[PDB]
């Protein structure tokens, strides 16, 4: 089961429907697609790889690496997670 | 409130570092207050000496980020058993990505300059609002 | 082991995990199931190689140690239209500005 969320530059980011709920914004607004006018798919594309993450790593015995993030897209990236709630 | 118990009854201890982090120990003294202790560069241990009951966190030296030891935020001496050592397991939380934005442009900007930034002024304050042990130390208690 | 990718054709991004033993075949009953196009309609690439479906995602370099969740490999997409099959094209995602000067 999965959904839609597309950037502000139309790239269409499908992702599980359980990851995308991760966000409380994102459960509201799906409450299946959904259009985010303010952030470009450079960061978007991220934020789709921290759904990842966190899933796979949260309460896990094996090691956690670090999050990347570059210092390029660090400050969009804040304003995106701030906005979704992550 | 939280203070380690002047036990005496000395309990060997590994700190392991499982971290990409340069780890800041921090015993919490019989009065409550923290005390930094040697630091441990990523993935190195430590064998120490401490004490049953005593009270312990570990931060990152460099950031004061959190950071977690056998999955909880403080680790207590307990008793060895058949001589052998308690391992203390310092790992990275699974930081939120607001948090883990906020370190990275707290790496990058002078705390002078976080207002310069073109964000709204609650990220300013979150920015400005650095990881602290008084404060964790509060929450905890 | 699972493997995390990105399955990617034109503005389209699929972020999905598989097992390193699971073949190229599988992996396109996956964008079946998601964009409603059979297997037969697609094919998938590693850079510019074709994959073959009967090989399997670890044979074809998808390993976990690669394919991590923070950072997934990236699997091309392109879709016969009727006769024949379009030319892989993956846009690419939007630039980062310049960093501010107190950056
Ligand atoms: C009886 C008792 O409670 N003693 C205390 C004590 O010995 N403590 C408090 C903690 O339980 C730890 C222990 C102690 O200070 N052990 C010596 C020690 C020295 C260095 C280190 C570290 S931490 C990273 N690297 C090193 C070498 C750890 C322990 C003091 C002397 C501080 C009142």
């Amino acid at each position: 089961m999965y959904v839609k969320l597309i950037s502000s530059d139309g790239h269409e980011f499908i992702v599980k429907r359980e990851h995308a709920l991760t966000s409380g914004t994102i459960k509201a607004m799906l409450s299946n697609e959904v259009n985010f006018r303010e952030i470009p798919s450079h960061v978007l594309s991220k934020v789709c790889m921290y759904f990842t993450y966190k899933v796979r790593y949260t309460n896990s015995s094996t090691e956690i690496p670090e999050f990347p993030i570059a210092p390029e897209i660090a400050l969009e990236l804040l304003m995106a997670a701030n906005f979704l709630d992550c | 409130v939280l203070r380690s118990v002047n036990s005496r009854e000395p309990s060997q201890v590994i700190f392991c570092n499982r971290s990409p982090r340069v780890v800041l120990p921090v015993w919490l003294n019989f009065d409550g207050e923290p005390q930094p202790y040697p630091t441990l560069p990523p993935g190195t241990g430590r064998r120490i000496h401490s004490y049953r009951g005593h009270l312990w966190l570990f931060r990152d030296a460099g950031t004061h980020d959190g950071l977690l030891v056998n999955q909880t935020e403080l680790f207590v001496p307990s008793l060895n058993v058949d001589g052998q050592p308690i391992f203390a397991n310092i790992t990275l939380p699974v930081y939120t990505l607001k948090e883990r934005c906020l370190q990275v442009v707290r790496s990058l900007v002078k705390p002078e300059n976080y207002r310069r930034l073109d964000i709204v002024r609650s990220l300013y304050e979150d920015l400005e609002d650095h990881p602290n042990v008084q404060k964790d130390l509060e929450r905890l208690t | 082991m699972d493997v995390f990718l990105m399955i990617r054709r034109h503005k389209t991004t699929i972020f999905t995990d598989a097992k390193e033993s699971s073949t190229v075949f599988e992996l396109k009953r996956i964008v079946e199931g998601i964009l409603k196009r059979p297997p037969d309609e697609q094919r998938l690439y590693k850079d510019d190689q074709l994959l073959d479906d009967g090989k399997t995602l670890g044979e074809c370099g998808f390993t976990s140690q690669t394919a991590r969740p923070q950072a997934p490999a990236t699997v091309g997409l392109a879709f016969r239209a009727d006769d024949t099959f379009e030319a892989l094209c993956i846009e690419p995602f939007s630039s980062p500005p310049e960093l501010p000067d107190v950056m």
